[PDB]
RNA sequence: CAAGGAACUCUGCAAAUUAACCCCGUAAGUUAGCGAGAAGGGGUGCUUAUGUAAAAGUAAGCCGCAGUGAAGAACGAGGGG
RNA sequence: AGCGAAAUUCCUAGUCGGGUAAAUUCCGUCCCGCUUGAAUGGUGUAACCAUCUCUUGACUGUCUCGGCUAUAGACUCGGUG
RNA sequence: ACCUCGAUGUCGACUCAUCUCAUCCUCGAGCUGAAGCAGGUUCGAAGGGUUCGGCUGUUCGCCGAUUAAAGAGAUACGUGAGUUGGGUUCAAACCGUCGUGAGACAGGUUGGUCCCUAUCUAUUGUGCCCGUAGGAAGAUUGAAGAGUGUUGCUUCUAGUACGAGAGGACCGAAGCGAGGACACCUCUUAUGCUCCAGUUGUAGCGCCAGCUGCACCGCUGGGUAGUAACGUGUCUAUUAGAUAAACGCUGAAAGCAUCUAAGUGUGAAACUAUCUCAAAGAUUAAUCUUCCCAUUUCGCAAGAAAGUAAGAGCCGUCAAAGACGAUGACGUUGAUAGGUUACAGGUGUAAGCAUAGUGAUAUGUUGAGCUGAGUAAUACUAAUUGCUCGAGGACU
């Protein structure tokens, strides 16, 4: 009667994970589809940003997205495993650390990450 | 904060009441014979079969 | 009433998405099938409960009164023994697993021993405020608050049965109610219950029909990932 | 109340379980209080099993926890642990130190306790 | 979650450039006001070329939060700045145009020509 | 210590910001001495070369979220008794 | 003469203007100054003050609102007391 | 001027509140100079709630913006062996005024020491002993109790009822909130002193490289488990009974009338339950189930000498627990703790080597290396082969 309480949580996030999964670095440049639902239909909105971190292990897998619009830099955490949601990785970039807070204070031109990474 | 009525000899002995001591369980060496405080080693550094320590 | 209770052990929480677009956290419980070890009837006893045994266990790990009892009544020997209220209907010696008891998405109470906290103060037990701690200030800081009543003969010049101050908190039964079931696994003998759970993680959990909204079930469905391979 | 001791700082505990690993390396046995010998066990059985393979790396991070002994200096603890010591426990799963309880101290009543390598 | 006294910026054309929070409007003690919230505020830096006055006391709604708020499906949406819109008593803005972005907890409270009158949605 | 930033309180009490060196710039008033380190800003790491008695500096390159990378270094403006 | 609701004004939280969403405190002015006033000096005054008083920028756990961590205590054991 | 001058600390503020009703809001009703909406007055009702600021030491007070409301009092004008000392009221100094003067002013202003380790009782928690009449291990009923009880907005009903119009419902239903409460860490944050990485100075490992000590954990960026809210789940319903104010039906005394005298109803957030928690020391000590006692002799029987079991304790490893006790798991017939192995999460490509560059440094091996507590297996180590207590239930 020996209960593994990982493997059980695991088998319930199992249940809803999702096939692709497609990865993705701390500095990284993804387009995020937000199938938004109005009364009828759904309306693509693209939230196209930079990666900030992606933290979590199976259904609570969470990463940020930093954008800018009109100069106005917004922050968005979005759930990786949650339907109505659709990442593609757009361009690869370097950093030397997980979660690159220093985004959120360099703008302009020093905000600009070079590509590649390994 | 100090007493203002003096506390006599019989309220003292109802406190001490708790103070009592207990008798620690001993065990007797299965080498030696002499009584060592249970789970402990001995005087002779022999615990069960294991030389411990060189003898006192 | 038609109260239905069932024994678990909490396992953890997670979440899961869910059709209409809401993120439900959940706790997830795993119950092992249950036990009647007694029915006792209102006209027999003044009341009407039944009681069951979980929590099985080997014959060498229980005391000798219990195993007696256990192979007096020919049950399996479990180490745990509890009874619920107003539970009727059901045969001595049946097997219940919590898919016979509840639906899919009914409502359902939650019972379970708080996470002890041991000798905590005034103000983390009762919610108090604390002092002010600039502009000068005193030895206590963290004040329980005056428990001045009346001073004088003709005021009660005492502290009040029942006041809030510094003691024992946690470890104590808490029950949190209508608590929507979400999904049965019967491989796994696991339950997903909607909300927060009181206790640790791996203590006992008793599941109870909600008194508040016994008969209402609110319709809950998962979410069918659309998601494809690579292209 | 001011001008308090330093106290038993996290820095205090670290060159203290380093001070008796590095003697019950070099002796064999350390005569100590129990709830020290308890934490010294840790990381005396760490040492250990790092110890087995015998590459430079491996002696990088042993030195981050030996000090100077009487018996042996730095450097040639390093000879006893990875030529003498270790090899012995070469295929022990674990569990190559026993700590014992011995009587209370006469000045404190606190319980030692031998901490030795287990043949 | 912007509270009583907290300076905030204009996303309007209103000559007002700070704005200080006075009531948090809804209901006693009300603590902060989150996205979508009505506040009463006070114009403390304006401009000559402005409908508004340093000094007048008005009604505003917020658009954008420095703490930011977490949404039904587990999104969080957080800005950099805290952000309020002047309106007026029929819940429309005093200002023609808003600068910038804002929230969309905006549609769940009427709010329509906040919507209509704004850059992008979010 | 997240968001707010004196809403606390008799009072910004206390705490917090600045802090070293070098390079710009510095008002009203005045007994013409001051005000004044006014206010407000910028640079500081490592390597190569040029510079010198030594420098300081200058040019190019490299790394980090951050370069008197830790310790020690002035918070300021305005009116009145 | 000068100054004047003043370290002086009882009535008085005097009138008016400025500062604030709102100002018994503050700044300017008005003058029935009960009881200001010229070496127990009167009126101004640049610089200075661990002086008093008011507004303000940055700044912060002072506060909305409390929370976590590490030591020394407190707490347990042995000794003195 | 009765208690207190061999001392009863006196304003305001902070914390904690409790009680009364002469009720501010919510709840029910009568009258209205009550068309509707919004009001006025009276009656019943104390369950809950009753905001933040500017000026002043202030209570008070005026003003600003909200709210359903910003109630009146008492409790040594509650509360300094709980905090503060702004005010009053010590010594210092000045102004106005009085005095010839030293000095004085419920006139003004600047500054100015607030002690105590809790004995009894009261209270919040947690234990030992004994009783409950054989002992022990379990599961219960519930006498007497404690905790919570607040309310707003929008939509529909319905622009319907009413009203020339303007305006605008009672009743009922749904959705979304503010405050308060309980629990939890999946998400977002804070912390996370034997975790990872970057990095400065200095002293060491004989030197380079690489590490260690110290400098707030040296500083900085993240961060496992745990602890928490600023986070997210739930509650703040509903129903029944007996009623207050009020309204009754049928009905006389008093051929009418009349709610009342008989009989029979309706009726509020108040009361008794329904909801949560604890509870047989409830000595009035309850009920049920299971297990273990049922010796040989002597005499004296709820007698002796030995002699018989369930269980419990001492000791050890511990943490779902915890100041210490206790609670809970295990003690070799074992996975309780440590170690080992594998993995998760976290950090972010380790040391060394090779290439490139004159060098700092970059690239490849390399999603590499490291890791406190986390997940699970594995007796390798520590939980020894030990000691003590413990039963025949009087009779009616
Ligand atoms: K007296
Ligand atoms: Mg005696
Ligand atoms: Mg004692
Ligand atoms: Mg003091
Ligand atoms: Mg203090
Ligand atoms: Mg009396
Ligand atoms: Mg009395
Ligand atoms: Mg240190
Ligand atoms: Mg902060
Ligand atoms: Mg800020
Ligand atoms: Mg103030
Ligand atoms: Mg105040
Ligand atoms: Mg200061
Ligand atoms: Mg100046
Ligand atoms: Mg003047
Ligand atoms: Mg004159
Ligand atoms: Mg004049
Ligand atoms: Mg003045
Ligand atoms: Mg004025
Ligand atoms: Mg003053
Ligand atoms: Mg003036
Ligand atoms: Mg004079
Ligand atoms: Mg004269
Ligand atoms: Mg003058
Ligand atoms: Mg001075
Ligand atoms: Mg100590
Ligand atoms: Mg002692
Ligand atoms: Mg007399
Ligand atoms: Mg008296
Ligand atoms: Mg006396
Ligand atoms: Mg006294
Ligand atoms: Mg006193
Ligand atoms: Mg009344
Ligand atoms: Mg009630
Ligand atoms: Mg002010
Ligand atoms: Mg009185
Ligand atoms: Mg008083
Ligand atoms: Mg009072
Ligand atoms: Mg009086
Ligand atoms: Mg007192
Ligand atoms: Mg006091
Ligand atoms: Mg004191
Ligand atoms: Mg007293
Ligand atoms: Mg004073
Ligand atoms: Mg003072
Ligand atoms: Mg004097
Ligand atoms: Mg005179
Ligand atoms: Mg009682
Ligand atoms: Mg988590
Ligand atoms: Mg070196
Ligand atoms: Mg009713
Ligand atoms: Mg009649
Ligand atoms: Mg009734
Ligand atoms: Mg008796
Ligand atoms: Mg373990
Ligand atoms: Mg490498
Ligand atoms: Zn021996």
């Amino acid at each position: 009667k020996k209960i593994n309480k990982q493997a059980l949580i695991d088998l319930v996030e199992q249940k809803q994970l999702k096939a692709y999964v497609p990865e993705f670095s701390a500095g990284d440049e993804v387009n995020v589809a937000i199938k938004l639902k109005e009364k009828e239909k759904v309306r693509i909105q693209n939230f196209t940003g930079t990666v900030l971190r992606r933290r979590g292990k199976g259904i609570s897998e969470t990463f940020i997205v930093r954008k800018t619009t009109d100069g106005i830099p917004i922050e968005k955490n979005f759930q990786i495993h949650n339907p109505n949601i659709s990442i593609e990785l757009k361009r690869r970039g370097k950093v030397r650390r997980a979660y690159i807070s220093y985004m959120r204070e360099r703008s302009g031109k020093a905000a600009k990450i070079k590509e590649r990474k390994q | 904060a100090v007493q203002q009525r003096r506390s006599s000899k019989h309220r003292r002995d109802k406190r001490r009441s708790h103070d009592a001591l207990t008798a620690q369980a001993l065990s007797v060496c299965q080498k030696c014979g002499k009584k060592k405080l249970f789970h402990r080693v001995c005087s002779c550094g022999m615990y069960g079969d294991l030389r411990v320590k060189k003898a006192y | 009433m038609e109260i239905r209770g069932i024994f678990g052990v909490k396992v953890g929480m997670s979440q899961v998405f869910t059709t209409n677009n809401e993120r439900l956290p959940i706790t997830v419980i795993y119950c092992e099938p249950n036990q009647v070890a007694g029915v006792k009837t209102e006209a027999k006893d003044k009341y009407s409960a039944t009681l069951l045994s979980f929590d099985t266990v080997e014959n060498k790990k229980l005391n000798k009164p219990q195993q007696g009892f256990f192979e007096k009544n020919n049950l399996k020997p479990t180490k745990h023994l509890q009874e619920i209220r107003n539970m009727t209907g059901f045969e001595m010696g049946q097997q219940i697993t919590p898919q016979n008891l509840f639906q899919v998405g009914e409502y359902v109470d939650v019972s379970a021993i708080s996470k002890g906290r041991g000798f905590t103060g005034a103000i983390k037990r009762w919610n108090f405020k604390i002092g002010p701690l600039g502009h000068g200030a005193g030895y206590p800081h963290r004040f329980q608050g005056s428990v001045q009543a009346g001073r004088g003969g003709a005021s009660a010049q005492r502290v009040f049965k029942g006041k809030k101050m510094s003691g024992h908190y946690g470890h104590e039964k808490v029950t949190v109610q209508n608590l929507r079931i979400v999904g049965f696994d019967e491989a796994n003998m696991l339950v997903l219950v909607s909300g927060a759970i009181a206790g640790p993680e791996g203590g006992v959990v008793l599941i109870r029909t909600a008194k508040k909204k016994p008969g209402v079930v609110k319709p809950i469905e998962l979410a069918v990932q659309t998601e494809k391979a690579p292209e | 109340s001011y001008i308090n001791k330093p106290g038993k700082t996290s820095a205090w505990r670290v060159m203290t379980v380093r001070q008796q690993v590095s003697a019950v390396l070099a002796y064999g046995k350390i005569e100590t209080t129990l709830k020290k010998a308890k934490n010294t066990q840790k990381r005396l059985d760490k040492l250990i099993t790092l110890a087995k393979v015998d590459n430079f790396n491996n002696r990088r991070q042993v030195k981050k926890w030996l000090l100077n002994t009487n018996l042996f200096d730095v450097d040639q603890l390093m000879d006893h642990l990875f030529s003498k010591v270790a090899p012995k426990y070469e295929k022990t799963p674990g569990g190559y130190s026993r700590v014992l309880k011995l009587g209370p101290r006469r000045g404190d009543a606190t319980e030692m306790a031998i901490l030795q390598l287990t043949d | 979650m912007v509270s009583f006294m907290t300076r905030l910026n204009v996303a309007d054309n209103t000559g007002a450039k700070q704005v200080g929070i006075i009531k948090v409007l809804g209901s006693t003690r009300k603590r902060y006001a989150f996205l979508g919230d009505v506040v009463v505020v006070s114009v403390k830096d304006a401009i000559p070329s402005g409908m508004v006055k340093k000094g007048q006391v008005l009604r505003a709604v917020i658009v954008r939060t420095k703490k930011g708020q977490q949404r039904k499906d587990g999104t969080h949406l957080k800005f950099d700045d805290n952000a309020c819109v002047l309106i007026k008593e029929d819940k429309s803005p005093r200002g023609t145009r808003i600068f910038g972005p804002v929230a969309r907890e905006l549609r769940e409270r009427g709010y329509n020509k906040i919507l209509s009158l704004a850059v992008e949605v979010v």
